[PDB]
RNA sequence: CCCACCAAUUUUUAUAAUAAAAAUAACGUGCAGUAAUUAAUAUAUUUAUAAAAAUAUAUU
RNA sequence: UAAAUUAUGGUCAAUUGUUAGUAUUCAUAUUAAUUUUUUUAAAUGUUUUAUCAUUUUAUAAAGGUUUAUUUUUGAAAGAUUUUUUGUAUAAAAUUUUAGGAAUAGUUAAUAAUAAUUUAUAAUUUUGAUUAGAUUGUUUUGUUAAUGCUAUUAGAUGGGUGUGGAAAAAUAAAAAAAA
């Protein structure tokens, strides 16, 4: 994982990849929970 | 205005703009002084007896 | 009349038309108005053109003048693109300000 | 790297045009009409001086 | 006049005898009704061997045909074991593992097509002693195999490790499974259902140059 | 649409076609009508010439 | 006899119906460090 | 042979005793081909060798 | 990778001296380590940082070249002047 | 543990600062 | 030796342009992001940019690619991709027009799974026979609007 | 690969397929790397080459006559610019080195 | 072993009369865990130059 | 609850080194790259003509484009003649941002080229529009890896309506009518 991508820690990159997950529930949660 | 809405689909099931919960009687208790009782009866959720 | 003809490519509407059938759902009042007002407007326009010659002539001349003087009369690729704001979205904002949006339909 | 490798004898024993599987290439009816007209025109092209 | 038969229950003509319930088990009731329909006038009864409804369904093996009898409609609803969120193969592997870790003699597992095919493959490779009530269409018993204390089965894992993802194996994948880790692997058995509803192992898959959807591995 | 139900739908379509043929049958031949023209053709638009 | 039902109240969830939604099961997806391969990353484990 | 050791889950990854214990446990949990063949009822040579007569050994005796 | 924030990806930085002073190292280490204030302009923006002054005190230097360090003794600085 | 205790202490300090701000507004 | 499709693609590249792009593009170059706005005051109401962003359509990680193998490919023999479709009518508000929502397959090689995405199309009905809820089969044609 | 690419599916594992797609992916599609037999001809052009569709070469007594591998210092890449090599296109590119050696 | 303010520099977000966090060997105040001096914890409320507690439940 | 059927009348093993192919060193990388003791070489006058003219000489302005941009064609090729000769443009899938919301010269129909009309129009939480970043579709690096990490396919409305076709005012190894 390139460090310049999506912040500086690994959880940021993990959540950014999770928001592109095929499963609708996981994508929706990953893109809405922190905005909540 | 629920009786004559100027928009379509008053309610929605989005993630950050859910307004169905904000239509129950508890929220209208605050403005019960100005409340229209017929409008409350026809458009409200979890109304008591 | 529910099936298209694979050999000729005709749709179910064409098949029903050729067979003399009729598959038309019950139309609402707005749909009936849509199908009925075309003749009314055509008759109105023809009556106006035959009743007021000077006004119709002036309007037609002005319309032709603006059409002929338009900057993009030539039918090149840019004019022949079905959706100019979407296809040539690079021009929007920086050069062309006519369209504030690059997308208007389901394409 | 791969200095000496061999292939199956079937490759050199095969006959010509014996590997072409029959595939159905379907087209639009308008494409069929266009292609048929083009082929008919090419066939009917006169043998004047260049054909 | 046409009544649509929606669902496998209605296609198979379930009585729905239980009031206001369609998902209730009915095999026992149907079996007892067939027993009643049986005749006790020379009236030869029917033997307890598992039967088939059509004479053409008898096994092609002459020895196996001795264990099957041609019963018209009483052949249905066979078996004593009942059905014991996850795939049937995942459940089968979990049951086999958790019973071979408890040193049990028999494990009741749900009898699906893939499950019984995998059971037959393991029996052929010698990982299972035998079977009980194998002709049952709901569940059957796998008899575990033990030698000098420890179990014959060491590790059994389904292909869908999470129980929700399926995989299609190409012939290249089958040949790689055969030559896994640089060695010829007839030791660890990979089982895949082909496109012809046929359950085989990687050895046969690479022999006949096909693939399939993987089910589980056991060694 | 889900592709896992294609086999079941094929079976149901076969059964429906067979029932149609068995019951409705065919009540006499029908004279063939001359096909018309289709507006919807493939490719780019053609000139009016 | 009588059905005094109201589709508007049923859709608008008047009287406060509850559906008991699923929890972490749908949300969890596992570690995505690598690709999803058959039999998982570590097929079989002994403790 | 090839050996891969992962001691991240342990509280102290830099533990030589953990390393040697894990390697020895992995070696202990290993079954030989002779033991596997004895348990299965098969010939050990008909498990790792590609000879076509061995194909009869993976079928059911009929 | 939050370290080397002021390098902006380059393996070295070109800075100019402004101030010089001393800071105590983290406990239990004791002393007065010398650190210099540096200023640099990148893309029309001025930036100020603090870097350890390990260069020899020879010529009167006005500019310095800054590289990464790694010594966890000084809280706040991670940049070191090339010799 | 002590992490949670410090978290609770910080929360309590924030709450009392907010109530002090409200009193100042009054 | 059997040469993979990469060899054929490189052959095509060498034919079209003298040689192939084998220059060792420095993938290890340190990409940087220099902020220009306030901590939370990014000039956009929808998405906020705060780091280096991925570029490219088919180079996005995780990978997404078309998956032709679906119900449409099982039923119809398409002369071209997406020539024939099957869907449900989801609107007849426009005169002589039927809106149809169809499904296609997107493949994720990293997770090894496929998903059904939805697309809307403006199908044409001449005699106004389509009603909302009709399962229809639609075909490509000339440009109508 | 889609346009201009004959690759039709992933080499080893794929998401589940249905019907003829599964049949092709598991049995019918071409498989160059298969060592036992080449991709079979359509009927009836397959029964007449039954004996020739086994293995690669019948010799099994081959004596390798090429250069010996360099064990040390075991160079990785050999991108020599040539002048008369007509197989430079195939030579260039990353290739897996797995053989008898 | 060991908590909060005060004192003392300073650092970031911010330039709004903002506001907030955090790093810090010797000060001055109050007394804070480690079966530990007091059943424990959590939520909510209240007082004092703003430390410590009190009050009221829930949990174990 | 089938109860131990009996010339045991053929034992003599295995190995001959021959193959159905992703295989894993926690990192110090006999991995890739930038960084120290300062790497070089080629140029700028297209030509022809019926002479203040006419004829032949058509994408590297780079900009800031994620539902996006896709195209040779009436010239040439080209042939003892039509009579112009001659269907180029259009679709489907894939499309970025820690702190996610509305968008709009708008959708369809039309006897309407160049819409005075009709409609309960269109886009979007399955992530739109605006704003930021970035030349889109197996080309680089690395690994046991369907992982991670690169990449100038150099592409488009007011400057002349010429031309078959604008791309037409830096260059970019190119033979242009004896
Ligand atoms: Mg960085
Ligand atoms: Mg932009
Ligand atoms: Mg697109
Ligand atoms: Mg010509
Ligand atoms: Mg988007």
């Amino acid at each position: 994982i390139a460090h310049w991508y999506c912040g500086h820690k690994f959880r940021h990159r993990f959540m950014r990849d999770k928001r592109f997950h095929p499963s609708l529930q996981a994508s929706h949660d990953a893109r809405n929970r922190f905005s909540k | 205005d629920p009786d004559r809405p100027h928009i379509k689909h008053i309610y929605n099931q989005t993630a950050l703009a859910r307004n169905l919960r904000y239509a129950r009687y508890g929220y209208f208790k605050r403005d019960m002084h100005l409340l229209d009782v017929d409008k409350l009866v026809r458009h409200a959720r979890l109304l008591p007896t | 009349g529910l099936n298209g003809c694979v050999e000729t490519g005709r749709s179910r509407s064409e098949v029903a038309r050729d067979l003399g059938l009729s598959y038309t759902r019950p139309l609402h009042e707005n749909e009936k108005k849509q199908l009925s007002h075309q003749a009314v407007y055509y008759e109105r326009l023809a009556k106006f053109k035959m009743e007021q010659p000077e006004a119709a002539r002036a309007m037609e001349r002005e319309r032709f003048v603006r059409k002929f003087s338009g900057m993009f009369v030539k039918m090149d690729i840019r004019s022949g693109a079905p959706d100019f704001p979407s296809t040539y979205r690079r021009l929007l904002g920086t050069k062309v300000v006519r369209w504030a949006s690059k997308r208007h339909g389901p394409n | 790297f791969r200095g000496a490798d061999t292939y199956s004898v079937k490759y050199c024993e095969q006959g010509r045009y014996e590997y072409q599987r029959y595939l159905m290439i379907n087209r639009f009816p308008s494409e069929y009409k266009k292609h048929f007209l083009s082929f008919l025109s090419n066939i009917r092209m006169s043998s004047g001086s260049a054909t | 006049g046409h009544r649509l038969l929606h669902g496998k229950r209605e296609r198979e003509g379930s009585l729905f005898a239980v009031a206001n319930d369609v998902k209730r088990d009915e095999r026992l009731l149907r079996q007892q009704l067939n027993a009643l329909l049986e005749e006790e006038v020379p009236q030869t009864p029917l033997v307890d061997l598992p039967g088939v409804e059509r004479r053409r369904d008898l096994p092609a093996d002459p020895i196996t045909r001795l264990f099957f009898q041609h019963k018209g409609d009483h052949a249905l609803y066979y078996g004593t074991y009942d059905k014991p969120l996850y795939t049937p193969i995942y459940d089968f592997c979990h049951r086999i593992r958790e019973a071979t870790e408890q040193r049990k003699r028999f494990v009741v597992v749900p009898s699906t097509i893939e499950t019984r095919g995998c059971a037959r493959v393991m029996h052929d490779h010698g990982l299972v002693a035998g079977f009980r009530d194998f002709h049952n269409d709901r569940a059957f018993a796998v008899e575990l195999k033990y030698f000098q204390g420890d179990s014959t089965i060491n590790v059994i894992e389904p292909c869908s490790y999470d129980g929700r993802t399926e995989f299609e194996w190409s012939p290249k994948m089958m040949r790689r499974l055969l030559n896994t880790h640089g060695i010829h692997n007839r030791l660890v058995v990979y089982i895949c259902r082909t496109a012809d509803n046929r359950i085989i192992d990687h050895i046969h898959a690479v022999k006949e140059n096909i693939g399939g959807r993987g089910l589980m591995m056991v060694h | 649409l889900k592709a896992g139900l294609l086999g079941h739908y094929q079976q149901e379509a076969f059964e429906a076609r067979k029932r149609f043929e068995e019951s409705t049958t065919y009540p006499g031949p029908i004279r063939a009508a001359t096909p018309g023209d289709t507006r919807f053709y493939s490719g780019s638009l053609e000139s009016i010439l | 006899t009588e059905w005094k039902l109201s589709p508007r109240d049923i859709v608008l969830r008047r009287f406060g119906q509850h559906t008991k939604p699923p929890g972490k099961a749908a949300l969890d997806v596992g570690s995505m460090r690598g690709s999803v391969i058959p039999f998982g990353r570590s097929p079989g484990e002994q403790l | 042979a090839g050996c891969r050791i992962n001691l991240k889950a342990t509280n102290n990854p830099k533990s030589p005793t953990h390393t040697v214990e894990g390697v020895f446990e992995a070696v202990k949990a290993l079954r030989s081909v002779s033991e596997i063949a004895a348990s299965r009822g098969k010939v050990p040579h008909s498990l790792i060798y590609n000879i076509y007569p061995y194909l009869e050994e993976i079928r059911r005796r009929k | 990778f939050l370290r080397m924030w002021f390098l902006y990806g380059c393996c070295l930085r070109f800075v100019l001296f402004v101030l010089c002073y001393y800071m105590s190292p983290r406990l239990p280490s004791s002393g007065n380590r010398r650190v210099l204030y540096a200023v640099f302009y990148l893309y029309n923006f001025v930036w100020m940082l603090r870097c350890f002054f390990c260069c020899f005190i020879g010529l009167v230097m006005s500019l310095f070249i800054i590289e990464g360090g790694g010594f966890v003794d000084l809280p706040g600085v991670k940049y070191y002047t090339r010799i | 543990r002590w992490l949670a205790r410090r978290f609770q202490m910080k929360k309590h300090r924030i709450i009392k600062r907010f109530r002090f701000r409200r009193y100042k507004l009054a | 030796p059997w040469w993979n499709f990469q060899t054929e693609h490189r052959q095509r590249c060498v034919l079209m342009y003298g040689g192939a792009r084998t220059k060792n593009t420095h993938n290890a170059n340190h990409r940087v992001f220099i902020k220009k706005y306030k901590r939370n005051a990014f000039p956009n109401r929808t998405r906020h940019h705060w780091a280096v962003s991925m570029t490219g359509v088919l180079s996005q990680r995780p990978r997404r690619m078309p998956w032709p193998y679906d119900l449409t490919s099982l039923i119809f023999n398409q002369p071209r991709q997406g020539s024939d479709k099957i869907g449900y009518v989801v609107g007849t508000s426009m005169l002589k027009t039927a809106v149809v929502a169809t499904n296609h397959m997107v493949y994720y090689p990293k997770f090894n799974q496929r998903v059904s995405r939805t697309k809307r199309f403006f199908a044409h009905d001449e005699d106004l026979a389509c009603v909302e809820g009709d399962l229809v089969h639609i075909k490509q044609c000339r440009k109508i609007s | 690969g889609g346009p201009g690419s004959p690759v039709r599916g992933p080499g080893y594992y794929a998401p589940p397929m249905e019907g003829e797609h599964q049949r092709g992916y598991t049995a019918e599609w071409r498989d160059l790397r298969n060592p036992m037999r080449p991709p079979e001809f359509p009927t009836p052009w397959e029964r007449k080459y039954r004996q020739y569709a086994r293995g690669q070469h019948p010799s099994y007594d081959m004596v390798y006559a090429g250069p010996m591998p360099e064990i040390f210092p075991m160079r990785r890449d050999f991108r020599k610019p040539t002048r008369w090599d007509f197989h430079d296109i195939e030579k260039q590119g990353k290739y897996r080195t797995s053989g008898p050696y």
